[PDB]
């Protein structure tokens, strides 16, 4: 019964909100990744960095508030506040980028802290950590997409900024830089989510329409009991009737349940691996059999030509307000267009 | 199309190779009940 | 061809900036997510019914009439990741939440 | 049943054929180093070290022979470009010759510890169960970890009973295997300086030999052992993956930012040579000096080595590739066979004009063409109706300096365009493209490949460290939690610690 | 010698050791203030 | 707008090509095309699969 | 070549299809 | 500079006032600390 | 008999009483004007 | 259940009310006040309108070096002196 | 010598064939056009 | 079991399956390790990042001459 | 050597599906 046993319990008591060993490191990360992603997109400016406004205080709206990357010449530098770069100086730290890092690796160790949690709390109460593993696939996405991506880039500059509209041109960007909607990793991801989406929805409205009469009213929700011993639904009902519609359902509940952890959790993992291969620009890009023919034939058009000539439209369009200090200075003429437009 | 020749054996063995490990493990546990 | 559509839609009316398509990505994203969390949920509950060699599944058996997890453990073990009264103890309600959410967004990203 | 994900399960309390699943585990990879080493050697052109190297053949196992000194084939070639040498029996083919006896001789231990797996070592002896004692294990391993780790560093590395490593200068021109001195000092812990290689190796072998004798003589305190599950393999695993996807982060990286240990002579150039213009910036240095020194245009670009030129060229930046962009880099630019010469365009007005370099990000950039000021004055226009910089109204014209077009104008618009379009990927080289029928599509190098495989794997196994170290800790209840678990212990306040149930109230 | 840099890293680092420290000694104390029964 | 697999699409860029522009939202069932020839180029089968679709 | 091994791959999946519904294992109650 | 007291001063008062309101009833749950 | 003070008061106000500030300053931005 | 006191007998209380009342309109006045002072720009660093670009200037004043951003910023923010 | 004592059956039913290949097709389907090129 | 001579010589090698020392141990001194490890990977992440910069360490290629 | 492509696909099949027949043969026998 020492100090150690006796701050165990004390981080174990049952209490309204569980603080765990874990929450020593869950809760001040997560509470100042979300302090200085309201911080600074209500205050703080992306002038420097990236020549765009992106706070309520410089007229933005929920939409196009951001807390921007840092300017490439940042490099990968940690950006800490007592760092060479900022020195000290937090007006300067703010005016440079340094928020940025400060919500990605923030963020990064309350993950952890989160996912810890998940472990503790398990353990404590005597269930499968399962929740905690599927929690593995937000955390690969997050990694991936915030913190390789860019490391395998010239600078943080190129991960997304933390905002609804920065992430739209995120996503636009890879579309015209990398054709992320080419890359199979991706593919396999829409299709766990999606997947997931279409689970979810179908499961919960199964239950719904195979439920036992246990109640005399017409609200159904009274009518269960959580210390119930009785499945609360048909199986067998919901088993006969898949099984007529769509030729193949469900028998074991278990597999259902399992199935359900698996396939969004997969396919998180498959767009991860395939933003890693982005870290490096290696996209899966072109088909070469296609460009092969179209060099040599000029009659020859598919999806797949058309698309490439809006990511070239996406590039040359976007890129010298998108990186500033690239220099760009593309003239009228050398801008891709079609007729008219 | 100038398409890579490997594509066809590629292919055919990720198709083969573990269709045929499937197989195996199945018809193996039919003949034990 | 499905994506030469996407990338036009977005030129011609900013659909990544339409309120109805960012309630179809909290449609999709909220279902993947409720998917991962009640199949985790469900399958961290099971009842231990069978041994370390053998698959769970088959500690369920079509048809059987009693429930093959434990629900009140979920709710205990969910309720302390977040507080008690953001989790779910009545199972009816959380499959129809399941059934709503993704199937609400969809309407919306439809409408949009 | 066993499920089929579970089948390697049986080894769990089996000590002696799991060394024997280890073993047929190490034979196969040292079977696949040598079958790797001899598909390379079968397929190198060891002909040309310029322009020809191994990281443009999709060499991927050759450089790290030559990184720790293997450097000769028995064939009489060498990769630094001299003939004639005997390098003894440690040739590029008798490394590859030890591999596959290697793997044989496993192969047939395997066997052997598959067959008598019931040894009595493995028994522990009060119980007479199957009982490995995994911290004496782990003391033992570290110790043997850190002897070979020492040695390593102080003699191979050194040269005192060794070859050395390979070295070379700043620009990857003058690279050779040569013996490091340690550097003890704070730039060894600067990945760029080779030297702290050595002293890496010398002290962290010797802290590995102390922490080993430490591991093997002290005990586990109890709570450790019980916080861990140290009676149980499984937490090993656990751990042993978490170093090792620490250590592939590790390797992924340095690969691609380059150390000491991924020089560019081995695996190609960084990206970040091509983002920072490190080989152009040496490239004028060298003219700037040639022509302060009173040497003509020609003289002082003719004076560049080929090799300096290469390097500043996007085709070999490896973040130029595509995932199923198959093969060597020579299978998309073809086989850099000459320099052409460094091009120089000038408008009709004698100024002279800088073709806007490619960057990394674009798989297709237009042609604009910059005074020294960052001025536009010439591009290929898109639209032809509105334009006013086209080569033609603008007179552009290209001189080459140095090269095989050394002394050479052309005014033809056509031409100077073509080599216009050219220069946004650097300095212009002459390409057979018959020979490999090369498709013109950039694919990216071993530098590339390397750090994209260890990426990935690595991302991948924290996943398996995550599933296995919730096995170790949850060992209890992965078959299910307890079918008697009541309310009490899972509702709210019954007990102030949670789960403790000896703080009810 | 001794580079601003290396200034600044020692700041954060007696930064965190603050930060964690009086962390710790604040949930030391409440520990042993508001103990559980048994 | 080749779209078939035969015509130099594989599985990833091949489509069944949505109808001309020039029939806008009228009604191109076969027997409104002189011939198959015609109902291919411009784009008839679209309009059969899709309406069968939607209703089916 | 390419063509024929698509549209294999595909003519397996409606293969499978078939076998998957009508010769499955049937599920028996309890 | 004066405009953070300008700041501070509504939020020295709100918890002043909040200082005042619960006193009372805040040192007896202290006292049940043993 | 309840406390008044605890970990979920502390993590209530933690979110609470920035959020109101917050709240004050966007809305003292409406008025903003260039 | 776990022995904190209620929400609901929390705010419907007049005890509670009594208190924030106050704490609120106060918080909401101190943020107020943190942007209507002017304070909110210096303490961040973000431009006011008429600070963005010099009078005839349309360059963006991008930080361009990784250890003299520091100084940069400074001569661009002179430059509105 | 005893005879390995830590030996098991391993099992696939019939469902898990079925999702197994259906997997591997599937997968195929998607990368062939990769592969190909 | 099968005993063979090397198994007898390594024997004791494998004699202390569940052996431990009592309570905490050396597991305060093994915390110091780890704190002193910590602040080692620090410096060398951040020197390598350059956000710790030294004298007479230049972290470029052009540190080979 | 300019040798025909299809042989290697035709030797690989050659190969392996016979050979997947027997073994998948053998190990449904010793399972019964
Ligand atoms: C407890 C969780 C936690 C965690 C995990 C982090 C983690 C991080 N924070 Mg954050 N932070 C926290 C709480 C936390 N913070 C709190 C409570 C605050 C409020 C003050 C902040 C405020 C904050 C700011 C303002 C910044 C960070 C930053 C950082 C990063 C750099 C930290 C660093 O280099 O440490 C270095 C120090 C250590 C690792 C401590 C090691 C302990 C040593 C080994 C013991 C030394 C003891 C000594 C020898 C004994 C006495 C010596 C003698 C003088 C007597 C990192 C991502 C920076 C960032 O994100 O930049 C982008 C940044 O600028 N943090
Ligand atoms: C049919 C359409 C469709 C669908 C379904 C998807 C689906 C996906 N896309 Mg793709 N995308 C599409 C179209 C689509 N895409 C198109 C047309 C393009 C153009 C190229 C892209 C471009 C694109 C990009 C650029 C990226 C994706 C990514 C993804 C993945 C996002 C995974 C995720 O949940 O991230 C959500 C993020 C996480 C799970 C990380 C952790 C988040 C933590 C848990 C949040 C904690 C919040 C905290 C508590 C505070 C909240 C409160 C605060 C707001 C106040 C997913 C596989 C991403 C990806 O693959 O990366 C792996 C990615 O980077 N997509
Ligand atoms: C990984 C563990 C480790 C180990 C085993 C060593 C081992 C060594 N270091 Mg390194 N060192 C390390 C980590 C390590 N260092 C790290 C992380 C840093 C910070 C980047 C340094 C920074 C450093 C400096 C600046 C110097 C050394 C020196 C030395 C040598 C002993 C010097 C002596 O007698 O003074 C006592 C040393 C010890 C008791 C052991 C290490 C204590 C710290 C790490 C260094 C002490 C600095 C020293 C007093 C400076 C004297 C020179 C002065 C004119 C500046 C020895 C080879 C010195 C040397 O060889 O000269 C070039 C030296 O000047 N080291
Ligand atoms: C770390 C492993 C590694 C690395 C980095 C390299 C790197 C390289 N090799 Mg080597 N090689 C390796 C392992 C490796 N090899 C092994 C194990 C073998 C034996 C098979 C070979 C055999 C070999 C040969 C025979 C050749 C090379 C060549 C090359 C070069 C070209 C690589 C290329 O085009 O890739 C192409 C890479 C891809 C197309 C990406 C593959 C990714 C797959 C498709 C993902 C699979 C998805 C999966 C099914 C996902 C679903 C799972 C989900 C459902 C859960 C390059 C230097 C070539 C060369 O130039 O040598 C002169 C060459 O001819 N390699
Ligand atoms: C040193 C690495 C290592 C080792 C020794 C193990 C060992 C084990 N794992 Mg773990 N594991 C690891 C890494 C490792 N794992 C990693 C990195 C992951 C994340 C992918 C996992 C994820 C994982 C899961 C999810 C599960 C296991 C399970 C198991 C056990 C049964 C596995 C089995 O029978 O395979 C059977 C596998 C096959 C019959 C075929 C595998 C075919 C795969 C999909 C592709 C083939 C790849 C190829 C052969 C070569 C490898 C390439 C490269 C990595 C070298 C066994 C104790 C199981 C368990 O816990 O049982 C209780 C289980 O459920 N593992
Ligand atoms: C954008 C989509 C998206 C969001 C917002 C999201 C959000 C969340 N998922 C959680 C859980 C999960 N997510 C899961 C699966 C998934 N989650 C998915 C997609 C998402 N999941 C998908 C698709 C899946 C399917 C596999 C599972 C299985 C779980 C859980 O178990 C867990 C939970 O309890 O769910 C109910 C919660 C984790 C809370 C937490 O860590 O607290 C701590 C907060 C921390 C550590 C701060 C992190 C800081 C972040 C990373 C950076 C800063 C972000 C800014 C403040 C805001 C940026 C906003 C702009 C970008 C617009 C949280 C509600
Ligand atoms: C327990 C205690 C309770 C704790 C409270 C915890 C609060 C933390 C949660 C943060 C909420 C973030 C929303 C901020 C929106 C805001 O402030 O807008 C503030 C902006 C201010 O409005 C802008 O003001 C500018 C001032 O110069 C200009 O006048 C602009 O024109 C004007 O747009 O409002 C809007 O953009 C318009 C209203 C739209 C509001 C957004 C809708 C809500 C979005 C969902 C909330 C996010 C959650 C996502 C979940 C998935
Ligand atoms: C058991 C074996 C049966 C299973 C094998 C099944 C086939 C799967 C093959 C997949 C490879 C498909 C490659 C097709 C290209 C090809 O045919 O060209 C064949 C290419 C070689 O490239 C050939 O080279 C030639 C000159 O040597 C010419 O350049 C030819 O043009 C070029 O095709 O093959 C490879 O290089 C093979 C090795 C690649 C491995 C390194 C990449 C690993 C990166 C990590 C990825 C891990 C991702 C995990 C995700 C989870
Ligand atoms: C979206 C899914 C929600 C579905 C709604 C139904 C949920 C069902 C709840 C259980 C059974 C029904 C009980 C009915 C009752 C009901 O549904 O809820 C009412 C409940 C109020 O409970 P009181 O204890 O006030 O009263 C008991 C009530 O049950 C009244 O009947 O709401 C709250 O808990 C308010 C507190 C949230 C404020 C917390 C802010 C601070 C949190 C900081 C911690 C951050 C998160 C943790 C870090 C990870
Ligand atoms: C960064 C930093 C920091 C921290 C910070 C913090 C921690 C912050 C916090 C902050 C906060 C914490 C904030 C908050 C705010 C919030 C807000 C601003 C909100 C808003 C809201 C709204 C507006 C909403 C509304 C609505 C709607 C719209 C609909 C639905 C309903 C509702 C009502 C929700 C420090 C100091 C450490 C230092 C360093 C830096
Ligand atoms: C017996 C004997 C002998 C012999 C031996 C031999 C001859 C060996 C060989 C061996 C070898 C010859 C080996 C090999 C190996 C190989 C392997 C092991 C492979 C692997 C591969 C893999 C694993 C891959 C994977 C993949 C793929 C396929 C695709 C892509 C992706 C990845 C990478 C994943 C001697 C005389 C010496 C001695 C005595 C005895
Ligand atoms: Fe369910």
């Amino acid at each position: 019964r020492g100090w150690f046993d006796i701050l165990d319990d004390w981080l174990k008591r049952d209490r309204f909100v569980f603080v765990g060993w874990s929450g020593i490191l869950l809760f001040p990360c997560a509470y100042l990744a979300l302090g200085g992603w309201l911080t600074g997109t209500t205050f703080v400016t992306s002038w420097y960095t990236h020549g765009l406004a992106s706070s309520y205080l410089e007229g933005c709206n929920f939409l196009t508030v951001a807390v921007s990357t840092p300017a490439n010449s940042m490099g990968h530098s940690l950006l800490l506040l007592w760092g060479p770069e900022a020195q000290g100086d937090f007006t300067r730290w703010c005016q440079l980028g340094g928020l940025w890092t400060f919500i990605a690796l923030h963020g990064a160790f309350g993950l952890i802290g989160f996912m810890l949690r998940q472990f503790e709390i398990a353990r404590l109460v005597g269930v499968r950590p399962y929740n905690a593993i599927a929690f593995s696939a937000p955390i690969a996405v997050f990694v991936s997409v915030f913190l390789i991506y860019p490391l395998g880039q010239s600078s943080w500059f190129f991960a997304p900024s933390f905002g609804v509209a920065a992430i739209f041109r995120f996503l636009l960007f890879f579309q015209g830089f990398h054709n992320w909607t080419l890359n199979p990793f991706h593919m396999m991801g829409v299709a766990g989510v999606l997947g997931g989406a279409l689970l979810c929805a179908i499961h919960g409205a199964t239950v719904e329409n195979t439920l036992f009469q246990d109640g005399e009213g017409a609200s159904t929700f009274r009518a269960f009991n959580p210390t119930q011993a009785e499945e609360t639904y048909s199986m067998v009902t919901a088993n006969r009737f898949w099984s007529q519609i769509f030729g193949i359902a469900f028998s074991n509940k278990r597999w259902l349940h399992f199935f359900m952890l698996f396939v969004p959790v997969t396919g998180l993992w498959m767009s991860a691996i395939g933003v890693v291969g982005l870290a490096l620009n290696l996209r899966s890009y072109d088909f070469i059999s296609q460009e092969i023919r179209a060099a040599e034939d000029p009659e020859f058009e598919t999806f797949y030509t058309k698309n490439l000539l809006l990511n070239e439209g996406i590039r040359a369009w976007m890129a010298p307000q998108d990186q500033p200090h690239e220099n760009f200075v593309f003239p009228e003429e050398v801008l891709p267009r079609g007729n008219a437009l | 199309m100038e398409v890579n020749q490997l594509g066809l054996i590629a292919t055919a063995l990720f198709v083969l190779v573990p269709s045929v490990f499937l197989i195996i493990l199945y018809v193996q546990t039919e003949s034990q009940q | 061809g499905t994506f030469n559509f996407m990338i036009v839609f977005q030129a011609e009316h900013n659909i990544l900036m339409h309120p109805f398509h960012q309630l179809g990505v909290a449609g999709v994203f909220g279902g993947a997510l409720f998917c991962a969390m009640h199949g985790s949920l469900v399958t961290s509950s099971l009842i231990r019914e069978t041994t370390e060699t053998e698959s769970a599944n088959y500690g369920y058996k079509f048809g059987q009439e009693e429930e093959t997890y434990n629900i009140v453990a979920a709710h205990g073990y969910f309720g302390r990741l977040i507080f008690q009264y953001a989790s779910f103890n009545n199972s009816r309600s959380l499959h129809f939440f399941l059934a709503a959410w993704p199937v609400v967004g969809v309407w919306f990203t439809a409408l949009g | 049943g066993l499920p089929w994900y579970r089948v390697h399960t049986v080894l769990i309390n089996d000590p002696g054929r799991l060394i024997a699943a280890h073993l047929m585990h190490t034979a196969l990879v040292a079977g696949w180093a040598g079958s790797m080493a001899l598909y390379e050697l079968a397929t190198f052109d060891p002909s040309d070290p310029v322009l020809n190297p191994m990281w443009r053949q999709g060499m991927f196992v050759l450089p790290f022979m030559a990184r720790l000194g293997v450097t000769g084939s028995w064939s009489g070639w060498s990769i630094t470009g001299e003939t004639g040498i005997d390098p003894g029996f440690w040739s590029f083919e008798g490394v590859a010759l030890a591999h596959i006896v290697l793997s044989g001789l496993l192969f047939l231990a395997a066997c052997w510890h598959w067959v008598y797996w019931d040894l009595e070592l493995f028994r522990d002896p009060r119980t007479g169960e199957p009982a490995l004692d995994l911290p004496k294990m782990f003391g033992i391993h570290l110790f043997l970890a850190g002897l070979l780790c020492f040695g390593f560093g102080a003699f191979h590395l050194t040269g005192l009973f060794g070859p050395g490593m390979w070295v070379s200068d700043p620009y990857g021109l003058t690279g050779s295997v040569q013996p490091v001195a340690p550097e003890w000092g704070p730039d060894g812990f600067n990945p760029y300086n080779p030297g702290g290689v050595v002293a890496h190796h010398i002290a962290a072998g010797i802290v590995g030999i102390i922490a080993g004798l430490f591991h093997i003589l002290v005990r586990p305190p109890q709570r450790l052992y019980k916080a861990l599950r140290m009676g149980n393999i499984e937490t090993v695993l656990s751990s042993s993956i978490a170093a090792v996807f620490f250590a592939a982060f590790v390797v992924a990286g340095t690969m691609w930012y380059g150390s000491a240990t991924t020089p560019i002579e081995l695996f190609g150039p960084t990206r970040y040579q091509w983002d920072s213009s490190y080989f152009q910036q040496e490239i004028n240095r060298r003219v700037q000096a040639s022509l302060a020194s009173g040497a003509t245009l020609e003289e002082a670009w003719s004076a560049i080595p080929e090799k300096l030129a290469f390097y500043d060229y996007i085709g070999n930046n490896p973040a130029k590739g595509g995932l199923f962009r198959t093969g060597p880099m020579n299978k998309g630019d073809g086989i850099a066979q000459a320099w052409k010469g460094h091009a120089v365009f000038r408008n009709k007005e004698g100024e002279e004009l800088f073709v806007r370099r490619m960057p990394a990000f674009f798989e297709s950039f237009p042609v604009i063409l910059t005074d020294k000021n960052g001025v536009v004055k010439a591009d290929i226009p898109f639209r032809r109706a509105e334009s006013k910089y086209s080569f033609e109204q603008q007179g552009v014209t290209v001189s080459f300096y140095g090269g095989e077009l050394n002394g050479q104008t052309f005014t033809d618009p056509p031409t100077v365009k073509s080599y216009a379009r050219k220069a946004i990927f650097g300095e212009i080289f002459e390409f057979d493209t018959e020979t490999l029928n090369s498709d013109g599509i950039f694919r990216t190098s071993p530098r590339g490949w390397f750090t994209f495989a260890h990426a990935v794997f690595a991302l991948l196994f924290f996943f398996g460290h995550i599933w296995h170290g919730a096995r170790t800790l949850f060992r209890d209840v992965f078959s299910g939690i307890d079918p008697e678990l009541s309310p009490e212990q899972v509702e709210w306040g019954f007990y102030q610690k949670v789960g403790d149930v000896t703080t009810r109230r | 010698t001794i580079t601003p840099s290396l200034k600044g890293f020692f700041i954060g680092l007696l930064s965190g050791a603050v930060v964690l420290g009086l962390t710790f000694a604040v949930l030391i104390a409440i520990s042993q203030i508001d103990k559980v029964q048994r | 707008v080749s779209g078939s697999l035969l015509y130099g699409n594989n599985i990833i860029t091949g489509a069944v090509v949505p109808s001309s522009n020039a029939i806008g939202l009228h009604f191109y069932p076969i027997w409104e095309a002189a011939s198959l020839d015609e109902w291919l180029y411009n784009g008839g089968p679209y309009q059969l699969i899709i309406f069968h679709f939607l209703l089916g | 070549m390419e063509t024929i091994t698509y549209v294999f791959i595909f003519a397996c999946i409606i293969a499978l299809f078939f076998f998957a519904i009508f010769f499955r294992e049937p599920p028996r109650i309890t | 500079d004066w405009r953070v007291l300008v700041v501070l001063l509504p939020v020295l008062l709100a918890a002043g006032w909040a200082v005042r309101n619960i006193l009372p009833y805040a040192v007896k749950q202290v006292q049940k600390l043993l | 008999s309840y406390p008044i003070f605890t970990v979920r008061w502390v993590a209530v106000h933690t979110l609470a009483v920035p959020t109101i500030f917050f709240l004050g300053a966007i809305a003292a931005m409406q008025f903003i004007q260039r | 259940t776990t022995g904190e006191r209620p929400f609901s007998d929390i705010i419907t209380s007049v005890r509670y009310w009594v208190i924030h009342s106050i704490t609120i309109p106060a918080l909401f006045i101190a943020g107020w006040l943190f942007v209507s002072t002017g304070l909110a720009y210096d303490v961040f660093g973000t431009p006011r309108p008429d600070s963005y670009y010099a009078q005839e200037q349309r360059s963006i004043p991008l930080v361009t070096d990784r250890f003299e951003a520091k100084q940069q910023v400074e001569t661009f923010l002179e430059q509105l002196k | 010598m005893e005879p390995n004592p830590n030996r098991q059956p391993v099992e696939l039913n019939r469902t898990s064939l079925y999702l197994g290949l259906l997997l591997i097709l599937v997968l195929a389907l998607l990368f062939s056009s990769y592969f190909f090129n | 079991a099968r005993r063979t001579w090397l198994g007898d010589i390594l024997r004791p090698l494998n004699s202390e399956y569940g052996k431990v020392a009592p309570g905490w141990g050396t597991t305060p001194l093994m915390a110091v390790f780890m704190g002193l490890f910590l602040v080692f990977l620090l410096i060398i992440l951040e020197i390598y990042n350059s956000t710790l910069i030294l004298d007479g360490v230049n972290v470029s290629w052009k540190a080979l001459g």
